[PDB]
RNA sequence: UAGAAGCAGCCAUACCUUUAAAGAGUGCGUAAUAGCUCACUGGUCGAGUACUUAAGCGCCGAUAAUGUAACGGGGCUAAAC
């Protein structure tokens, strides 16, 4: 296996963790998250820290080691600091606005897209071309940002579309780059 | 601090503010004519037509400090041994012989731009450059 | 596949030990972000000052110092640290380090002068401190100050009778 | 010194089927002859042989110990199957451990010569040299660095720096091993 | 060559120095550079890793026309080897 599976989990003071009957509950300042843990892996809370090990050494257990370590770590980092993933809308005439728990997108299509925001997740604007999804669950935050991006995937000729801020779009040329 | 760093090669004793010097000086807000005058003043004591390397640092205050280092070692060796065009097959087609004394003199002269601490090391750098140019080392 | 690594490490340990035994005073500098040109200039200045600055593996240096009775804090080896040995002008080496700290991001992480582990404050004070010739000049000036004051006072008193 | 020692034990099988069974048990049938003795039939551990003598030449010499005796033997022959990397018989020629003997030994060329660097012509006149030693000290191959050999230079046989108890035997001492013209 | 500044192309890189380590440069991309990266080496971490060889089972390659139709069927993680 590999060191991420065995690396210990620090517990912030404000954050409480508990394990019982193949379930884990992590209660923090900003919310409460739950997880299932499989039989072959054992999770322990001691000395204000979380440790994980395996009863067996089958490869399923080997992978599970790291998988559940990472999940519980993201389960604890969420309840303390929360997860946030951001987006940028670039292009002529592209706009985003918010009303209540839904977003309205103007993305060149002949219809203005409404977008219900799932619960447990907040959305933050910066003008009308910058978005930032915040929430308790990294999985949910990534899901929402991805589905918004899928609403209008970017393009390489001019950078138009909805891009992750951290993403780098490879760019091509059109007419004038082929100039002889 | 220097806003822009430029590295160029200039013709010693023939520094003029033409298209090349203007392109070099305009990008960093540096006076191309003033740099050409300074290069001519410095390279008057250099060989006419010698390609002296020039390093120019242009700060944010529009000032430019331009220093002309030792000219190209390949050019100096070609001038010393009568070499004008580099031999293509520098591994086999020798273009000339680089004398030991001439190499020592050239290394001592160009030691300003060479970061060696030994005169033998400088002479070895000159000899390696001569081999790369195709000049047969002098025994 | 391991004998060659052992041989290279042994040669590195021997060279480092030769430097450490030849250096009367030593220091460690964290030079992260020190550009190639800045490092070349700093090494040239150290060479002019007679010091030898070079990068030494942290584990090898710690083992060699433990063997040689160098009981310093491992925080000095924490971080990419060039070891600079200066045997004559410790004040000059410290002043050069302070000048590099002003003109760049290099930090003087640890120091060892006469077997004394100099921390940040002690190292800064030593670097600001001058050399032996300058110290002699300053002591001479301080000693002569009372004599100059007495001579000036005597001249003023004699003139006051004009 | 161990790396020149080889453990065996006697076999009395003597058949094609028997030899196949042995090699299945991951050993190597082998015979030892020489010095006018009766041939000795024995078997060797394949893993040990591979580990120690993965590069064996005609001039390799080694020691066989059956727990009760020592023998100094040349690897006279080894029947190798290339496709399966499988040794399947070894012939050991015994010699007297204290009798000086001759043997052609190959040369190994190292370094880049100045003459060839500058336009010299390699001509490897001699691929081997007749040397002389007791069996346990014969050199596997004799090294020769060409780096100082400039243009128009030939290599004398005495010029070959030689292992301690190894000595030249050529009648023509002044013949050239490799020339660079 | 017009350019070729490491990255049309010829030749080697027996080219040296400061060398920690820096290749006549790994790729991307610029008419030409410029520019971004890597081998290369240093610190944080803390044991096996990186390339291969022989076997025992496996994966993809797998692909026709009335109807599942290349276990006799049901089903079987052994009730398979």
């Amino acid at each position: 296996m590999s060191r991420i599976g065995r690396l210990p989990i620090k517990i912030p003071d404000a954050v409480k963790v508990d394990v019982k009957d193949n379930l884990v509950i992590v209660e923090g300042i900003r919310g409460r998250l739950v997880q299932d843990i499989k039989d072959s892996i054992n999770v322990k809370v001691e000395n204000g820290s979380v440790i994980v090990d395996r009863v067996l050494n089958d490869k399923k257990a080997k992978a599970y080691h790291g998988l559940y370590r990472s999940l519980i770590f993201n389960m604890v980092k969420g309840v303390t600091e929360g997860f946030s993933k951001s987006l940028t809308i670039n292009g002529i005439g592209y706009r985003v606005e918010q009303q209540g728990n839904s977003l309205f997108l103007s993305l060149g299509y002949s219809t203005q897209f409404e977008y219900v925001i799932p619960d447990g997740i907040s959305v933050k604007l910066d003008g009308n071309t910058k978005i930032s999804v915040e929430g308790i669950d990294k999985f949910k935050v990534g899901q929402v940002a991805a589905e918004i991006r899928s609403l209008k995937k970017p393009e390489p000729y001019k950078g138009k579309g909805i891009k992750y801020d951290n993403e780098v779009i490879r760019r091509k040329v059109g007419k004038s780059g082929v100039k002889k | 601090k220097a806003i822009s760093w430029i590295k160029l090669q200039v013709p010693a004793a023939q520094a003029a503010p033409g298209a090349k010097i203007g392109q070099a000086l305009g990008p960093h807000g540096v006076s191309g004519p003033q740099f050409v005058k300074e290069f001519n003043e410095r390279t008057a004591k250099m060989d006419p037509g010698i390609v002296v390397p020039v390093i120019i640092t242009v700060y944010s205050d529009k000032s430019f400090s331009f220093i002309v280092k030792t000219p190209p070692a390949s050019i100096l060796i070609k001038k010393a041994i009568g070499i004008e065009s580099g031999s293509k097959k520098s591994n086999t087609d020798k273009v000339g012989t680089i004398s030991k004394e001439k190499l020592m003199e050239i290394a001592r002269i160009k030691m300003s731009d060479l970061n060696a601490k030994s005169e033998s090391a400088a002479f070895k750098i000159i000899a390696g450059s001569a081999r790369s140019m195709g000049v047969e080392v002098e025994k | 596949m391991s004998a060659k690594i052992n041989a290279k490490k042994l040669e590195m340990f021997d060279l480092l030990k030769q430097f450490i035994d030849s250096k009367q005073n030593l220091f460690f500098l964290d030079y992260r972000g020190l550009n190639v040109a800045q490092l070349t200039e700093l090494r040239n200045k150290i060479e002019g000052e007679h010091g030898s600055l070079k990068v030494v593996k942290n584990n090898i240096m710690k083992m060699v110092l433990k063997e040689k009775n160098i009981n310093v804090v491992d925080s000095c080896l924490v971080g990419p640290t060039v070891v600079v040995t200066a045997l004559e002008e410790a004040n000059v080496i410290a002043k050069i380090f302070y000048d590099f700290v002003k003109s760049s991001t290099l930090k003087v992480k640890g120091g060892f002068v006469l077997g004394e582990f100099y921390d940040e404050a002690k190292v800064q004070a030593y670097s600001k401190l001058p050399t032996k010739k300058e110290s002699i000049s300053l002591f001479a000036s301080v000693l002569k100050a009372p004599v100059s004051k007495l001579a000036r006072t005597l001249k003023a008193l004699a003139d006051v009778k004009n | 010194e161990n790396s020149r020692v080889l453990s065996c034990q006697y076999r009395s099988s003597f058949g094609s089927s028997n030899a196949r069974r042995i090699r299945a048990k991951s050993e190597i049938p082998a015979v030892v002859y020489g010095q006018g003795k009766d041939v000795s039939h024995l078997r060797i551990k394949s893993s040990e042989f591979n580990k120690k003598f993965a590069k064996f030449t005609d001039n390799t010499v080694l020691i066989l110990d059956d727990g009760k005796l020592e023998r100094c033997v040349f690897v006279k022959d080894a029947a190798e199957n290339i496709a399966s990397k499988l040794i399947y018989h070894i012939d050991f020629y015994e010699v007297d451990r204290n009798v000086e003997l001759e043997k052609y030994v190959p040369i190994k060329l190292i370094g880049a010569s100045i003459g060839v660097k500058e336009g010299g012509i390699l001509t490897v006149l001699k691929e081997q040299v007749k040397v002389r030693s007791l069996p346990l000290d014969l050199p596997e191959f004799i090294e020769l660095d060409l780096t100082p050999v400039n243009k128009g230079d030939s290599v004398l046989l005495k010029d070959l720096v030689l292992p301690s108890n190894v000595r030249l035997a050529e009648n023509d001492e002044n013949l050239e091993v490799v020339i660079i013209k």
